[PDB]
């Protein structure tokens, strides 16, 4: 929340997302890179 | 035949010499070092209702 002369965290949602198998093989192990996006199933929903 | 003459008898041991003294036996320290601290913080709670 951006108030006048101050900013405050209304919330901080912190999650740990698994890296998909194809990203571990093709990106991390082959090129040493990760996608900047996290696409995973959390709480029976696909979240990106 | 003759009788065997007296044998050389064994000798009692001299006996272990002992030094008297005072002792302190020390062991490896496994107890953590302990001290007193004070934590100053603030519980911040933002409730969205
Ligand atoms: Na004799």
């Amino acid at each position: 929340w951006f108030g006048h002369r101050y900013s405050q965290f209304m919330g901080i949602f912190e999650d740990r997302a698994p890296v998909p198998f194809e990203e571990v093989i093709d990106k991390i192990n082959a090129k040493g890179v990760c996608r900047s996006t996290a696409k995973y199933v959390r709480n029976n929903m696909e979240t990106t | 035949v003759q009788f065997e003459q007296p044998r050389r008898c064994p000798t009692r041991p001299e006996g272990q010499n002992y030094t008297e003294g005072i002792a302190v036996v020390f062991k490896e320290n496994i107890a953590p070092y302990k001290f007193k601290a004070t934590m100053y913080y603030k519980d911040v709670t933002v409730s969205q209702v």
